[PDB]
């Protein structure tokens, strides 16, 4: 009469989580997911169909999370439902005031250490013994992955099982805040240090060409004949004279004597910006599109 | 052989003795380092003045 | 050129397409596609130097939320395909780069519209599960997981099935006003899950270490691993001397 | 009716005379003269009888430096805080000081870069792209843009002083001040570091060593090819790390810049800060870099 | 030329002397001065083009914090006087710029010597404030203005009743290893300006930024707009960890 | 009624200056930590009774930073004063104190002395010498000396008029806050060092390969007299390559990720090996094997 | 050249010697042994120089703990006789380098030899404090530094009398399987000494400050004493705030 959702069940809670995205829908986006990895737990619990439909549709709702880090929800619901169904302690809303409550922080936490820490420099390993033609390379970047995220994922499922109700109690102000503020600080830096160099807004107007007094270019009319005139050419270029009599200037070098990648750190708070307001990013990244496009076609990028 | 000075566009010196100015950068150049210059020593203000 | 050779490498694009929208063993990666491509049909170090560059060039490049990330597994299934098609299995690495860079057309569009595509595969699931056929939500997801996986095996195969027929994808599709700004508008598409991933984070307290990431990332002295180093000792010095209060 | 407000007209009129802060500048204790100058129609108006107005006047006669244009709103909570105290005993010549010399600090700092470092060049810019081409209209217009620019922020920044006098105070009272003091400290020396390094020009010139490099050590010019890769040989030699002559030359500036960059630039600063510890007057210190800049190109050092 | 000429030339240099100090209608800015003795000497269009090109040089030349920026008034007021002395209005631009710009060893001193003598003047208003005579103040301050003001209407007044080429003449005659000195005399100033901030504001708490500042100064890769951007997120950092710890 | 008079204490410290010179492998300075409580154990003691056990309990292994051993010096003088006049033989207390300051002083003295001081001092010196300037040794040589000479007086007086007191001073206090700050230091110097002063460079090449027609200079419908020079400079410039063939290294790969990575994945492999208590005279002679088998096999 | 010359540079040489295990005076560093020898030869500022770029070469070289650091004494020794021999005083200071850093096979291996040697000078002193001879202890221990300084000087003295049959053994050494890769071994061995010292000072709380040393040491743009004096200030300030809190 306990059921008691064994071990071998659980295990496959979490084999299944895997699959958490692949009905990833715009409108209830991770949600087909959700109710795929709780089927087993629905079958087991509950029977006869009179209430498979009301578990489903509870289980059929909004929930965006990164993949990895939904674990410690998926257990924390796991727990609460085998204890809802011996008890009559029918809720439908404290599994959704959980569920809410695991939905931001935890994604905001995962999302920069997974996608953005440990992904980027298991990429740059494996890439340079790639680069050198090892296939050690991609060999230890797909065993490194998945060994951590499976163990991260089982590790996580089985703490929140087991942290049923006091989940938000043994983990509300301590390693949470600390792992949170850490985690934070780590992708605040790294993002920057993306924003700096992975988003190319490189304008192409021509701001002046201006001619240089008889003190700058090589003026290569009156330089020395044979290999005396390479190692004058070179000498003056490496004193500091101009290459060529005109002397042209971009927006481009105008805008990094400021500091470099300004225009990118502008687009990418016009972004937030925008995003802030609720405009989806779909609209977003289409209209970067269409500026790219437009751009173009005025000569300003 | 030196720069005697420098202003917002260009600099002085003086050849053969004469002294000559010679403009090395745009006006919109000249807007855009006068302004790095200013906003790069703005931290050394803020201070308590004596 | 084999059969048993075009097989496997559908078969891959498959997985690829699969793990594209997954994001768990990470076969979509370059890393793992483009090896896996080369081991299947003869060259395989070749192979494995384009994933290299391609992973390389391919950090940063994670989806945030519905804000969708350039060219996840079709750039790198595809310049494998062509690399080992047209010869030249070292030589042709920067071609190959060049060719799978502007394919964000063809994968960040064709994933957009499979992911809209698959609410109507959500109101099925939920009029299924009104009836409690826990049997046909089930199988309406993996029918999702096979949709998302053949829009990348797809167009493997047309390519495979094509050496250069008609080349009219690569006359009038690049009218050379269109090409040119879709490939500078495709530099900038990681901007928005930037944008949204710091929203997600954003303090305060966290915000001067931005500003520090931001400036010390000059140009072309400090890798991005020597960054990332730098920023986990700057948290774990924070959080000691935070600690100490 | 013994309220003694502050009407219209005199604010007004302090207004007007903020336009001469300057023009008494001095270096003991620069700008006093004009917030004298500034508050005499106040003290006219709000202090009588004349037995008292020395007081006032030497309380308003002591340090004060900051940005000419954003001083207007130290002057409203100044004018505020001086009506408050002629019925109500609230400062006793020690929070009217204590706010002045809190804000002199951070609103010069602000004031410096957008006045004369953003909205000057931008204006003058403006002006002579128009009186390049003999237009009077380019100089007539960067007068009356000033002007208007000018006298409108110092207005609307005295008036919003005086609302806020009194409201003011109570915000740099608290955690605010001291926060904004150190931080303020910490930037300024962070940022004249590297001012210091990079903005003063000291630039060796004695020369150490010529000495003949060893063979293999550098580009022989005698045996490169004849033209064409005779380009591809010297660059990639170059790029190797060979010598572009035989002869090897050393300055006294390469070893100092191998020691650290901008070596000689601290020091000279610490021998600044030094004399200026030792009371002795900037110009001073000024003939006198001038003076050894003469005498270091006349014997060589420089 | 003429006379009234002469009164209206010096009326306009007094203005430039007095707003050299104020720094509120501009009036000592090239672009009004040469504008204005331009317009009161007769030939006015000849004039635009030099203060244009003298404004454009002069940008940035702002006085911050007792560190004088040099040439502020009297560039402006001798370039326009010399243009008009010599005829060639349109040609003789190149000329007066380039006797502008080392003018600094005539006006920044010029105005260095005003400023620090003006010193008394205020040592005298503290001695009638300390009876309460509000008309010395105000008598005091304005003749303050005055004399600075004098310190241009005199040399701009003198150039008129001299012959048109003197001061290029005296320019050109320096035994060219005094100007060489001069430049690299000239380059060491910001190191006092920058002395006596520091010495304003200087802590045990705080000389560790000035090595770290100093450290992250290396050879051209980062900007200053760049170190100013560090220097605000490590004082907010210092900040916000001080607050916690306290 | 042992006095030990300010002269017998300054003969000990001089005699510490040689405080190596007896290195050995099997007792590092320990002859030296002798042979400077020579006058200290003529004066104490006498009729050659205890003069063997003194001797007995001073050449048993001692090894610590040369400089900062002054402290262990004065606070065994000490004792070994109070036990001569009252009859308080311990022979555990003096080895008792020389082990506990053995090895957080020498951890605090190796960076402070060896790895900051002397390579500051070091490249101060260098940079006038480079100059051909007589002042760059001799300024070496006096501030070294001096401050060498004063920082030892002066420790050797702390840790005489202290005593076996030194064990509050050693649970610091001003003792903790200099151990953490020489531990940020030395570290941050010790990082900087093994990124610069190892070098594993390999040289083994990964591939050459033929660039396109659009990234070389093509050095055959180049110009010529002096504009085939500007427009090689300017294709340079611009970021053509220079050679048709693109030669890649190992070594650049590896300097993809971070450079130095070899040189700290071989400092953190010494320092397993040495946690595993393998003496350093083993490792260094398989550092120079594995050098040369490196150099035959081409890796290196 | 004159016998005065020679008995001071040899005497000079056996003082190197000396401080080299010493490690006091500093007499075996480059800075000052170089220019010793060059002022007792004739020609002083060309040694000076040799001396200064050797010290530049020879940083971060101490002895830390049965870590022995390469070429203490004999290379600065051996380069600036080898200098005032051959003429050419200042032109051949990148040849005295080159002959003087591959002395890590006669520099660093005979100290060690006298280092073992140095056991039964211990053992012998044991020996007669058992019969509490004072004297024999001191005698044993100053034999002990004599011994090691003449490890330096005879190369020294071999050096001013060169047996030019020595161009018999200076190839017969099997090149690059031996000379190169002991040369290329020898640019290692600090990595022990750093090893042991970074054992010493290890606590989780000033590991990221090991990080930040590591990534701020990029290619060419700091110096050492940059690097230095940004740790010196690095600790300050976290001592200060640790103080704060
Ligand atoms: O972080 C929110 C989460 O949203 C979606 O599920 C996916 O794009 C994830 O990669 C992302 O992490
Ligand atoms: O910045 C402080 C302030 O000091 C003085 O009052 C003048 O030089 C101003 O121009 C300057 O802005
Ligand atoms: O640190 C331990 C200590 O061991 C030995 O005595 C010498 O190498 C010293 O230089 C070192 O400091």
């Amino acid at each position: 009469e306990k059921i008691e959702l064994s071990k071998r069940d659980r295990l496959r809670v979490a084999w299944r989580s895997t699959f958490i995205q692949g009905s990833w829908n715009y409108e209830r986006m991770q949600n087909g997911g959700w109710a795929f990895s709780m089927i087993p737990a629905i079958k087991k619990l509950y029977k006869t169909k009179e209430d498979r439909s009301s578990a489903l549709k509870r289980h059929l709702e909004f929930f965006n999370t990164h993949p990895y880090i939904a674990s410690p929800i998926l257990g924390v619901t796991l727990a609460l439902e085998e204890e809802r169904a011996n008890g009559a302690e029918v809720d439908d809303v404290a599994i959704q005031g959980v569920k809410v409550g695991m939905m931001g922080p935890l994604a905001g936490v995962g999302d920069p250490v997974f996608w953005f820490t440990i992904r980027p420099m298991l990429g740059a390993l494996g890439a340079s013994l790639a680069l050198s033609g090892n296939i050690l390379g991609p060999i230890l970047f797909f065993v490194a992955w998945n060994v951590i995220r499976w163990g991260f994922m089982w590790y996580t499922q089985e703490f929140g099982y087991k942290a049923g109700s006091k989940i938000t109690d043994d983990l509300s102000g301590g390693l949470l805040q600390d792992i949170t503020k850490g985690a934070s600080i780590l992708g605040m830096f790294v993002l920057a240090a993306l924003v700096q160099r992975w988003v190319n807004i490189q304008f192409a107007p021509i701001i002046s060409k201006v001619k240089l007094d008889e003190g700058a270019y090589i003026d290569w009319s009156h330089l020395p004949q044979g290999a005396q005139g390479i190692k004058t050419a070179l000498q003056q270029q490496q004193a500091g004279l101009a290459l060529s009599e005109i002397k042209v200037t971009t927006l481009q070098n105008n805008l990094d004597n400021l500091i470099p990648g300004l225009a990118a750190v502008a687009l990418t708070f016009l972004c937030m910006w925008l995003l802030k307001k609720k405009i989806s990013p779909i609209i977003i990244i289409l209209g970067l599109f269409v500026v790219g496009i437009v751009g173009h076609l005025i000569g300003l990028l | 052989e030196y720069h005697l000075m420098n202003g917002a566009n260009g600099y002085l010196t003086r050849v053969n003795g004469k002294y000559v100015y010679r403009v090395t950068k745009d006006p919109v150049s000249a807007v855009f380092g006068v302004i790095s210059n200013g906003w790069g020593s703005a931290g050394a203000g803020f201070g308590p003045q004596h | 050129m084999s059969v048993i050779s075009i097989i496997l490498v559908v078969l891959i694009a498959f997985l690829a397409g699969i793990e594209g929208i997954l994001d768990e063993f990470q076969f979509h990666q370059p890393l793992i596609a483009c090896t896996l491509i080369g081991l299947v049909t003869g060259n395989l170090t070749a192979c494995i130097i384009l994933g290299g560059t391609l992973q390389m060039i391919a950090l940063g490049w994670a989806n945030i939320g519905a804000a969708v990330a350039p060219d996840a597994a079709l750039a790198s299934v595809a310049s494998a395909i062509i690399l080992v098609l047209g010869g030249q299995g070292v030589a042709g690495i920067p071609s190959a780069i060049a060719i799978a860079i502007p394919l964000a057309v063809a994968g960040l569009f064709l994933t957009m519209i499979v992911r809209t595509l698959a609410v109507p595969i959500v109101h099925l699931m939920d009029r299924a599960a009104e009836k409690g056929n826990i049997r046909s939500v089930e199988w309406l997801h993996i029918s999702a997981i096979c949709m998302q996986g053949i829009r990348i095996a797809i167009p493997a195969a047309a390519l495979l099935f094509i050496p250069a027929d008609s080349v009219q994808s690569f006359l009038e599709a690049m009218p050379a006003w269109l090409t040119d700004g879709m490939a500078i508008g495709g530099g900038m598409v990681v901007a928005v899950g930037y944008a949204l991933v710091i929203n997600m984070m954003a303090t305060k307290e966290v915000w001067p270490f931005f500003v520090i990431g931001f400036v010390v990332a000059a140009i072309s002295q400090l890798t991005l691993i020597a960054i990332g180093a730098l920023g986990v000792a700057l948290a774990l010095i924070y959080l000691n001397l935070s600690k100490m209060g």
